[PDB]
């Protein structure tokens, strides 16, 4: 017949290949499809949605996890103390783990994005305050002071006017795209330091609580991208499922 | 011809740390591996880990691996392992002899 | 800066690892040559949390069967690999009528030949397959011996598989069986959230309690890194 | 990972008969045994390697056969320093496991 | 060719090789105002914009879309319209509350006598959560709607325990049921995560009420009321209320629901359970 | 007298030897049957040099996978090679779940099954890979303990080989594995002058001192032949 | 079909065989005046054509190679600008110096105080050598850059101990360094070759100066300006410098570089190393 | 199916074939190139740079490396004296293996074209003299004396005047390509002998040295080709690279 | 000749697959057919009895 | 992907047969070629001497 | 390059005895084995090769036997002309290689 010779990657399974099989059932026809709502043909659309962010991850909350989605907020005797910070690379261990597009930027190695942190204050209606909320970007430790920390791109925010803050973060890279960050060696892909610091004070009248709690959102841009698709580090079987 | 001298017997409250030490003698001791062994009641034996002390190769029982450290200092020759969070059902005599030539296998003789 | 690695067809068009069936000559549970397996995807993590983060799904699938002795050795056995559709005979013994084949779909295989791949359309009597199944199938009054009911569609049970060493005799070579999943021409419907706890059972999202872990890793102070 | 079972767990016999004791694998390794003999409260000491051929000192009483899983280990003619207990082992895969032992008393 | 593959419903064509004649052998291929008013009902809720739960509207069912032979029923005046069900009460020490649909509708109204005449079902919903609280008042609720939302349990803490929920549990009624780990959502799945779903905040220096328009979510046109409940309601507050001593203890939380454009098919006699 | 042959196309189209990696029963570095690899072109010298001919390079690659046991005979035994993507999990055996593959790319070869070859694209975050790197990735006070982080470049790290005897049990043959890779569809900028010195490390380029060789060879007067 | 291969940035089309989706896993394929100033400096530095590094002008960065998403900073006057390094002297033992760019501006003027702010960088660099001396004297200098010019050890002189060189060495600063291994440019790589980087002579007869433009090369738009170093600069005589008795013993060499179209961003606190 | 018979070559892999093999990663696509400097599409465009020849390589020395980038140039007693000679071979082992034409004409064997060898005079201002800078076609030894070197293709070049000198090398060839000469029955090969010699002689005023250094410069013309790619002798890996 | 590479699969017999196989006996024809009462194209005509 | 059946003769050399085989040196160029008296294109031109 | 290692070193027995030395080597020859006899000295002399086939003019008493890698030698039984070194040899990859000695003295 048709003179034919073999060349190497013949009888070999690659499991991403796509390939073209043979069917089981001739003449069959499936059921006929209706309409469901919410279709998601990309996963892009699923890392755009607002989650809960944890700020508050720490070893006394982890008997009562419930204290772990919510950071205080109270009156202070000096101005300009420090209330949170985080690291803003998504796919690293932290603050980031608890958010959808946390755990789809671990099927995923490098990403590329605009990211946005959306804080809300769950206080009274009667407390009034600004704080200041900031990113800096790589190469600097957590800033000392507030004096350190306006340097960077910051917002003022305040609580009588606006429930809601959203802080876009910035692209400031030196690569297209960004591999995730961890200790040692890899740490070059850094995305940055969130903070929060109290601007003037939180003020509250007679007979309203003294203390706070700001519950943080994060989501992403219409520009966030990744690529090159992976394992997962989270999910462990260590034993046969019964 | 060949020698091996552990430490002496200790004693320790439950919850702390122990260290033993192995000398030997008799032969290069950067070319042949050792291993360790405990013995619990009455005759029950079990096997540690293995350690090749040229730089450092391990390998644990996954049973053992967390409960037990091993280090070898390349100078003067000896073979030390650690235990973390002792209890009561961790008390028995332990052993350690020499392996085979670049191997695991080839049981101590 | 494409958008395509992030579709779901890319991301389901990855290959893994259903279920693993074995068959060994001297032991307990199949001593006699044949197996049956009923068909869940469920068995392995990976492949089921990927599935798990959507509620619908409508796809078709493309299985690999890799045959190999449990230390990795290959010999030139004959097998045969059936598939019983829901309602259909179960083969009692590698002799049986059951066998014969005549509408079943059946396979050929031996094991020095390559792995072998069939096309599996969508079946199901519903327009999508789900996951996730809230009530009880059954009618009446509903009891604590019959609990286990709860969370079990009807629609989802697709058949049993089964494979035989070909022959009237018994071979003495024990063989065991990975079969793969590559989802294909897949539609999605009503994303959920992922399961941060360690999978337990098969059929039911069961979670230890005394387990639970914090999704996120705890560190010392929140004013510090 | 591979267990080992001895049989019989306690064989009393007198000096100068033959003692044929066995170790079975889950498994077949077919390249690796070791016999040990420790007397009370002491170090184990090696007789018989890969299931056949006899360690250095040992005398030539002792001799190991087998192949596959199943192996066995004889003893002719018994003597009155032989006993003690025995073990076997395997090379084959980690962890290095070791049989529950056998004791060997005076008739 | 005839298309017998699973894609052939979507209107998005793809390039892709067929050795075979049936397509589903074929490769994955390269890609390319107001006042509501139910019937006679009303509420308050304010203001503006509410949440469509992914953007579509509570319908009937199409012509297309409908196996069933037999002509449905659509009892417009006397099904839908707003039910308000049993008042919860807010603690310091509270957790959440879940409730299962249409399970507490079943036994009240017009609605629950037609659900156990009638085999099949269709509707929509539409939520409405109600919480009030001074200017002195602070807190936060998390209100979700959670398609075909099943409910694990513990396997009795050691995990090798096969335990399933009883029948209470999973069948709460209009009373609801409270949450033992809302961190976990007793389903094993994270709060965290739980906005993915359609949601609304209730934040009490903000906004009193939250509205939630459900559509009909399922795999077939027509299902079952008794056996199968469709999508969980959460009520989960993620910061507590905190008040000063001599204010009002006593927050309730009203849940008011309707239906909205309910079929009904396969009259029969009454049933139960 | 046509150029092609000059081209750099052509120059990097030939195929050559990156790693081999070695998986015998006995021994002591992988005796159980699963061997982890970094990837590394510098590990042989060849096809050091050519590349070390330039600075930046952009190119697509194509590994072929040679078998054998150490005596170059050939057994039917089984084979999984997956590739493990940047902080992937690392299987630590060959029992593991890791081996799932449920993402990672993996392919199934036997022994005596010719050569498998996979495509595999240019994934560096940036514009093209630098084997030349100066500086420190790193941040802060440079001291002599991270002294090693010099001249080491984030972007050229692209994962971790890995592969195993297929089944739960052990294997009795002992296998090496020599990979190959042909540089295609391939860019270049910034010529260097080459190594006349031999090679020492992988990650930097040391050489011996005492050893310092000329790279013309010596005659006796400047004015004789 | 998209071309997802890893030429498609280039202007060239091949004739390539293609059997799958994939454009990467086709085949190869056939194959088809002057008074320089840079904003108040002058130099004397003569004549006519000089070296313009592999045939590019420094200029910034265009609009489709840049991902950052703020605004650049270009401060025009105050940071371009001839510098004047630190003055070394030539003596008949010596060997060579190097410097690393831009390593030697960090600490001197604006652009050293922009470069702590700022996170990302990009220059251009004009480099200068500055070499005097009579006509009874004699000698030859080359002066190269080499992108990404790293350095190696002697590892000890045995081969067999890995070392590293110190940070004093791989960031030497304006005060520059000397090489201890001028013919394997302490690289492992021959001086025979250096000139196949833009080089250019300085010969005491006919020339006593030198002037390199040396455009922005590197895999990505910014780069950050204290950790990576990006060319470095060689000045190693090839022929000695020799005088009878009585001239001038010290001849000193200058270096004078400027920057050309510099842009910062990712504005910050201050960060010295 | 279709009928297919195999041919000979079947299941065998040959490093330098072209093939087509699977894709590892569907859906991916590469970082988007950028414009980097001095880009290289040929290797012939690195040929024509200009590197140092090293004419003067002795076993003196190999310890100082440095004198082997210079010969040097002295006033003479007597007239006519030779300096240097070498061969015109450059894939040879000799002066030629220092010059990136050398070690890239080791990658391929078959060369043909026309080469050049360009001087450089490093003395002072006040040096004056000329010199007689030759090519002689092969067949013959080093000219015993400059009256038998003026016969091949000389060049005549003044230090006081011009400080550089190009010599370009005519092809003469029985052949259209050439390969590698080398001793013994390779030899067939040789392409010639490069003199250079005193013509007049080096003077020097009072004052100004009395030696000088002249580096010499080759590179390849715009007709120089290659062919038949090939292995290199220079690298050498006697042990594992650690 | 034609490079080709072979896929998973081969070598497989599946009972239900449609293929091509040889013929026995070239040149061969069948018997005319005629026309017989009572013709069956599909199943379904006879669930409806 | 297409279904093949292979036919008996594979895997067989037959040394009269003219294959198509791999190319060992890809961009590779012969030396231009020259004229050089008494080409012989047939044989029988020889025989006819 | 493929090393051989004997035990033991230095074995001493009186005569009349019979005496088992090894010799192992690190890969599986298979084919090649040669075990020599060094009086105090003299020149070595062959004894039996090929692992099993004695050679011309040793006496009868000299049994070799072995396989795959392990191999042993057996002399039965002792006499007082015997004593000295012994080596061990591979046929089958260039360098040949030698053991490392076994001295046998008079016990
Ligand atoms: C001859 C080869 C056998 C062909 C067998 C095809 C039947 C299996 C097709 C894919 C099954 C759907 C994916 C599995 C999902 C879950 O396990 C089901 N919901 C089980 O409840
Ligand atoms: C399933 C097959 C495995 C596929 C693995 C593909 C990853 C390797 C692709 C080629 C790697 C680039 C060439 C290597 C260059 C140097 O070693 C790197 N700069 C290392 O620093």
């Amino acid at each position: 017949g048709i003179p034919t010779e073999l060349k190497p990657g013949t009888n070999q399974f690659l499991t991403t290949d796509d390939g073209v099989s043979a069917p089981i059932l001739p003449g069959f026809h499936p059921t006929p499809p209706i309409h469901i709502p919410g279709e998601v043909r990309n996963l892009l659309e699923i890392c755009r949605v607002e989650t809960i962010l944890e700020v508050n991850n720490l070893k006394t909350n982890e008997t009562t996890p419930m204290q772990r989605l919510c950071f205080p907020v109270s009156v202070q005797s000096k101005t300009g103390e420090l209330c949170a910070a985080f690291r803003a690379d998504p796919g690293r261990d932290g603050p980031w783990q608890s958010t959808i597009l946390g755990q789809l930027c671990r099927y995923y190695t490098q990403w590329s994005g605009s990211l946005e942190v959306t804080f809300m204050f769950a206080g009274s209606f009667m407390a009034t305050g600004k704080m200041l909320i900031a990113y800096t970007p790589p190469g600097g430790s957590v800033p000392a002071d507030r004096i350190t920390a306006m340097l960077g791109t910051h917002v003022i925010w305040d609580f009588g006017l606006q429930s809601s803050v959203t802080l876009v973060v910035p692209w400031i890279s030196n690569t297209h795209y960004r591999a995730h960050a961890r200790a040692g060696y890899f740490d070059y892909y850094t995305t940055g330091i969130i903070t929060i610091w109290y601007q003037t004070n939180y003020v509250v009248p007679i007979g309203a609580p003294t203390t706070a709690y700001i519950v943080a959102l994060a989501a992403a841009q219409d520009n966030f991208t990744m690529k090159l698709c992976k394992d997962t580090e989270d999910i462990e079987q260590t034993a046969n499922i019964q | 011809e060949v020698q091996l001298q552990q430490s002496g017997p200790e004693l320790v409250k439950p919850g702390a740390s122990v260290k033993m030490s192995c000398k030997t003698s008799g032969y290069t001791f950067t070319e042949n591996t050792m291993h360790w062994v405990r013995q619990s009641h009455g005759k029950s034996l079990e096997w540690i880990g293995g350690i090749y002390p040229k730089n450092d190769d391990t390998k644990y029982n996954q049973k053992f691996k967390g409960k037990a450290t091993l280090t070898v200092d390349k100078s003067s020759s000896t073979a030390c392992m650690e235990l973390r969070s002792l209890t009561s059902e961790d008390s028995a005599v332990y052993y350690c002899a020499r392996g085979d030539y670049e191997n695991y296998f080839y049981a101590m003789d | 800066h494409s958008t395509q690695e992030t579709a779901i067809g890319n991301f389901f068009s990855r290959a893994g690892l259903v279920s693993i069936i074995t068959m060994p000559t001297m032991g307990t549970q199949n001593t006699d040559g044949y197996a049956n397996w009923d068909i869940d995807l469920m068995g392995y993590a990976q492949l089921r949390r990927k599935c798990e983060l959507f509620t619908y799904m409508r796809f078709d699938a493309e299985f690999t069967f890799v045959v190999a002795k449990p230390n990795g050795e290959l010999v030139p056995q004959l097998l045969q690999y059936m598939y019983v559709p829901p309602g259909a005979p179960k083969p009692t013994s590698r002799d049986s009528f059951a066998w014969q084949t005549a509408t079943n779909p059946s396979v050929f295989v031996k094991m020095t030949d390559p792995p072998a791949q069939v096309s599996v359309p969508f079946m199901s009597p519903a327009s999508a397959y789900q996951w996730f199944y809230d009530g009880y199938p059954t009618f009446g009054e509903h009891l604590q011996a019959n609990d286990l009911d709860y969370g079990q569609c009807p629609n989802n049970m697709m058949g049993t598989f089964s494979i035989r060493t070909v022959g009237t005799k018994k071979s003495p070579h024990s063989i065991t069986l990975r079969v793969y999943m590559r989802i294909k021409h897949v539609r999605a419907w009503i994303p959920r959230p992922l399961r941060n706890q360690p999978y337990l059972f098969k059929t039911n999202p069961n979670y230890k309690g005394n387990d639970i872990k914090c999704t996120s890793t705890s560190r010392d102070k929140i004013t510090t890194l | 990972d591979i267990q080992m079972t001895q049989s019989p767990a306690s064989l009393s016999v007198s000096v100068g008969e033959t003692v044929t004791i066995t170790c079975r694998a889950s498994e077949n390794i077919y390249s690796n045994l070791a016999w040990y003999q420790q007397k009370q409260g002491k170090s184990p000491q090696l007789l018989v390697y890969a299931a056949t051929n006899l360690a250095d000192g040992v005398p030539s009483r002792f001799s190991g056969s087998g192949s596959g899983t199943q192996y066995s280990l004889k003893i002719n003619s018994l003597q009155s320093e032989d006993f003690g207990t025995y073990y076997c082992q395997q090379f084959w895969d980690t962890p290095f496991t070791f049989g529950s032992g056998t004791k060997l008393a005076i008739k | 060719e005839n298309s017998n593959s699973a894609s052939e419903g979507s209107t998005i064509n793809y390039t892709t090789i067929n050795y075979y004649k049936d397509a589903y052998a074929a490769s994955a291929g390269r890609q390319d105002a107001q006042l509501t008013i139910g019937n006679s009902t009303i509420t308050t809720q304010e203001a503006a914009n509410i949440v469509i739960a992914y953007g579509e509207w509570p319908e009937y069912c199409p012509d297309t879309d409908a196996t069933a032979v037999d002509k449905p029923t659509r009892p417009d005046v006397s099904v839908n319209r707003f039910f308000t069900l049993d008042t919860k009460s807010w603690a310091k020490d509270s957790k959440g509350w879940y409730w299962k649909f249409p399970d507490v509708l079943t036994e009240v109204g017009v609605f629950g006598q037609n659900a156990q005449f009638h085999y099949l079902y269709r509707s929509g919903f539409c939520v409405h959560v109600q919480c009030n609280a001074s200017k002195f008042h602070q807190g936060a609720l998390l209100v979700a709607v959670l398609p075909e939302y099943v409910l694990g349990t513990i396997a009795g803490g050691t995990g090798n325990e096969n335990s399933h929920p009883p029948y209470a549990t999973t069948q709460p009624g209009q009373v609801g049921a409270v949450l033992t780990h809302p961190y976990v959502l007793d389903a094993g799945i994270p709060l965290s995560q739980l906005t993915v779903c359609p949601h609304q905040w209730i934040n009490l220096r903000t906004n009193n009420c939250a509205t939630i328009i459900v559509p009909y979510m399922n795999t077939v046109p027509f299902d079952s009321a008794l056996n199968h409940c469709n999508f969980g309601l959460l009520v989960i507050p993620v910061v507590p209320l905190d008040f000063n001593a001599g204010a009002t203890s006593e927050i309730p939380i009203t849940v008011t629901i309707a239906p909205m454009c309910a079929e009904f098919a396969g009259l029969r006699q009454a049933v139960k359970q």
